[PDB]
RNA sequence: GGACCCGGUGAAAUUGAACUGGCCGUGAAGAUGCGGCCUACCCGUGGCAGGACGAAAAGACCCCGUGGAGCUUUACUGCAGCCUGGUGUUGGCUCUUGGUCGCGGCGCGGCUGGGGGCCUAACCCUCGGAUGGGGGGACAGCGCUUGGCGGGCAGUUUGACUGGGGCGGUCGCCUCCUAAAAGGUAACGGAGGCGCCCAAAGGUCCCCUCAGGCGGGACGGAAAUCCGCCGGAGAGCGCAAGGGUAGAAGGGGGCCUGACUGCGAGGCCUGCAAGCCGAGCAGGGGCGAAAGCCGGGCCUAGUGAACCGGUGGUCCCGUGUGGAAGGGCC
RNA sequence: CUUGCCCGGUGCCGGAAGGUCAAGGGGAGGGGUGCAAGCCCCGAACCGAAGCCCCGGUGAACGGCGGCCGUAACUAUAACG
RNA sequence: GGGGGAUGACCCCAGGCGGUAGGGGAGCGUUCCCGAUGCCGAUGAAGGCCGACCCGCGAGGCGGCUGGAGGUAAGGGAAGU
RNA sequence: AGGUGGAGCCUGGGAGUGAGGGCGCGAGCGAUAACGUCCGCGUCCGAGCGCGGGAACAACCGAGACCGCCAGCUAAGGCCC
RNA sequence: GAGCUGGGGCUAGGAGUGAAAAGCUAACCGAGCCCGGAGAUAGCUGGUUCUCCCCGAAAUGACUUUAGGGUCAGCCUCAGG
RNA sequence: CCGCAAGGGGUUGUGGCGUGCCUAUUGAAGCAUGAGCCGGCGACUCACGGUCGUGGGCGAGCUUAAGCCGUUGAGGCGGAGGCGUAGGGAAACCGAGUCCGAACAGGGCGCAAAGUCCGCGGCCGUGGACCCGAAACCGG
RNA sequence: GUGGUUCGUGGAGCCAUGGGGGAAUCUGGGCGGACCACCGCCUAAGGCUAAGUACUCCGGGUGACCGAUAGCGCACCAGU
RNA sequence: CGGGGGGAACCUGGGGAACUGAAACAUCUCAGUACCCAGAGGAGAGGAAAGAGAAAUCGACUCCCUGAGUAGCGGCGAGCG
């Protein structure tokens, strides 16, 4: 009554990594940048990332949501200029 | 969450606008200084309050909401039957 | 004549005028789960749709 | 939970009284009779809060 | 002796229909009927078996229906019978030891338990010549509950996958690769981890700069321990991988436990249920002078519906009212 | 003519002193309502049956009845070890 | 679908129209119940037998021969079609 | 932005199949073997995607079958019989 | 001669009998036959009718004692906005 | 041969293009099965519920069972009930508000848009219920 | 220890009983769902009782009920 | 003096089951049904309450509608109700 061995055979399960939302949409307070839940978001867009630059998304409101290192954090402001007086 | 039996007690649903309306036709008979308690639509008088107390009213019924007896206070009375 | 998987009917179950209907959370909770706090704050109400027809009809009459 | 008398075993903690408890899982491993840490229940808020059950 | 020619009589399964040739090719892959071609007058009777996938029969060998029926045992359960405690119509007489509470003990005391005896009036049997005797006899037959054996029989059951059924494997969940570059997809396709754990890898406030290589000296000649230079961090992080990433998650020390209740705007993935994230609002703390972080961990595995019940809290229901059995809610 | 070897498991036969354990007797004690005498339950220490556990006997009862290394063996188990 | 439809219908062009499970709309005969101020037939009920008018159609009408007695509903209803 | 033109979105009733293959291509397995299977991107067939072609041949090249027998241009493919 | 036999009867069909293969029990008993539950259930098999109009399917994905079923999705259709 | 004449009837000699018909099928002429031939029987129905759509009577709408009236036989009275008239909640109970809670953060709802009875239909449940089909179990 | 009841062992009663104990005659004695107080109901452990509902062999009436393979299978020397 | 034997259907008592549903099947269902038995009648069944329930309210039994597919029973599942 147990398992065998000398048979590898062993198939891998499912994920849901995204970049949801992509760069530059209609911004809602959720699930901003994906791909390390627990995630703790940020501040407007990221730019920081392991190839350089950074990253706008012309959308604004309270904020979104990171991915743990990826992406890169958000800070680098930018409600975008739909967010001035009306 | 049900019983092992049966049991039950009662009441039931009367209320303001409602009445002061449909009781309006209510006047074809104690509709005048109005000493309710239908006899047309119901089972155990209850006073919903939403609308605004009026045609000041005595009412020989179970009870009411809050605003509803007040309301009521509006202009009108309020009874209660057996005791209270 | 007719009647209605009365259980369901029972446990979770019941409509609103909205022609709509609910039952409890329904989480983990009241079995195994030392689990976490947080967590519980994870039994209020759930509210499926589509199916809840079978549901509704299959009840339908008096609930 | 699944009772595993394997240095997995699941206990709660009083509120001095403040009357009921709140989760918490556990290992002998280290510290037996040993387990204390504060809350609030139902009574007021916070108060000491032996573990022990 | 039929078969053949005569006279007489005169069936029968199967068959859509048909004037049905060979070829070599073909089509669903073994064609008179489709293509090209070659022989080819119309019918018959006595025959000879090859093809018409000829006839017989909705394969018995196969697998599939969470079909059926028979036998088997340490399959599941249950009954028949059998053994069995107490109880009954199963009455008397005496011999006895045990418990117990009261007043290791002994005397007594109520209590009550074990047991040994002919009898004996039930009961049964007995008969043997009549209703009386005889034998057994409180048995037992036999009734009720106990418990036990119990395939003797009765009823169900004994999964899926399966590049034929079986044997062999294997089913959940975490990662890689496969996915062709959004997401995401088989394969019994590749390889590898998990059904733990850590009370301190928890919360913060305060400090740290890795592996390694080279050069110089104790106990040291791989491989430390210190001292002086070189360093897109290649070390580091409890566990498998993969992302991360020192600025640090990463290495110490200070107090501290939010490893919170009430909630959550608003999203990820999604047929279901789940799964997962999260500012901010309130009560109440902790860490810092404070600007702030804290609702366990660096993560993604460490898993389970709803019912069937336990228990600590409620004081919501309580089946004439007062309550409690019991129930709902946490 | 001749039926040999094993009762560790199994069925059985015997044992019944000891563990266990049903209904049951039999009381500590708690509980509900009770103005109170009362009035219902839960009840347990101990006594308590076969069975099973444990001791033995059991094969024309079920059933079973070893492995490899060395050695005279000019070569092969073997007489032995 | 859209340009005016008087009830028809007529005109443009857009615009397709192959279709099994299967989805929506419209019609046909079949035996019956109306007889919504309905009745034909001995110079044939009806079925039968045969056909170069009416309809996309499933059917109609209508004319010739047969045969002994029925039943048709201009319109709505029903169903062993 | 939109030349388009005719698909789109929500609510709601009624469904069917819940197992397909064939071809090109990019991968998996497989003897880079099979009219093999296994996932993908487009097509294909669906018992009529009926006709043309390639002799014949669902199926690959062209084609979208409302209907009009004695019209006209071409496709692919052909024009010595 | 556990001999063949006529006539008379006894047993019986979840039960009989059986010099015993599952044999024989009114010509096919691995549990007879008739009436009754009853038109048992039957993811399987067939079978499944008059015309015509309109559009136009899937043979994948998710969970199943589920894999040749079926739930929910995905692709159809009609009513309104 | 022209009882519907300058148009058609019937029969075919040739040639010309042509694989039958049904179920289940990835796919079928079939060599897969279904059927020899003709005529008649023969297969999505009824009931109670519920469910949407529609034809229409009142918006509070509507009727049991029965009492009476009945060539034809003529319906007419019957007001227990039941759906809508708020709902929200396990409940107490409150109530156009309410449950969680001790918090003004959300769930259900308020906001009338109001049905209801009936008729006729596409369907859904109970039914033998689209129609026949077996091996078997159980009674006498 | 079973029954019936909506009650499938349940907080589970009433009535009915298979075995064993075996009360009371009106301040008696069951009952209103474990039990208990108080209230409220009823008076058992014998018997008879037409009418209101069911059923068609029989006779009649009526049919959006049938026409000889339909109707009962059987319209007449058929359960033969 | 009465009985017993009948008798399509219907009546109560006595006894009394699997299929099948639960997409298995042991609980459950079909049901107290189908069948067998006894017996009453032209009708039996039953029938003046140690009843019902709770407004100090109702009163024979029966049957039709309703109560109600409600209160509720349950591998709280199919269903029963």
């Amino acid at each position: 009554a147990h398992k065998k061995g000398v048979g590898s055979s062993k198939n891998g399960r499912d994920s849901n990594p995204k970049y949801l939302g992509v760069k530059k949409f209609g911004g809602e307070v959720v699930k901003a940048g994906n791909i390390l839940v627990r995630q703790r978001g940020t501040k407007f867009k990221a730019g920081q990332g392991v190839g350089m630059g950074r990253d706008h998304t012309l959308f604004a409101l309270s904020d979104g949501k990171v991915v743990f290192i990826n992406k890169g954090k958000g800070a680098r402001f930018i409600s975008i200029e739909a967010a001035q007086t009306e | 969450f049900k019983r092992p039996q049966k049991v039950q007690e009662e009441a039931a649903t009367i209320d303001v606008r409602e009445i002061d309306e449909n009781v309006t036709l209510l006047a074809a008979d104690d509709v005048a200084e109005d000493v309710r308690d239908v006899a047309d639509d119901a089972d155990y008088v209850k006073v919903l309050g939403a609308g605004q107390v009026r045609h000041e009213l005595t009412l020989i019924a179970d009870d009411f909401s809050e605003g509803a007896r007040e309301k009521v206070e509006g202009a009108g009375g309020s009874v209660e039957l057996t005791d209270l | 004549p007719k009647m209605k998987t009365h259980k369901m009917a029972k446990r979770r179950i019941k409509i609103t005028g909205t022609g709509k209907v609910m039952a409890f959370k329904s989480g983990k909770r009241h079995q195994n789960t030392g689990k976490s706090g947080d967590e519980i704050r994870g039994k209020g109400k759930g509210f499926v749709l589509a199916k809840a027809e079978w549901a509704r009809m299959k009840l339908m009459l008096p609930r | 939970a699944k009772d595993g008398p394997r240095i997995i075993v699941k206990m709660e903690s009083s509120a001095g009284t403040g009357f009921y408890y709140t989760t918490t899982k556990n290992r002998r491993n280290t510290q037996a009779k040993l387990e204390l840490k504060k809350y609030d229940p139902v009574a007021k808020k916070h108060v000491v809060f032996r573990e022990k059950k």
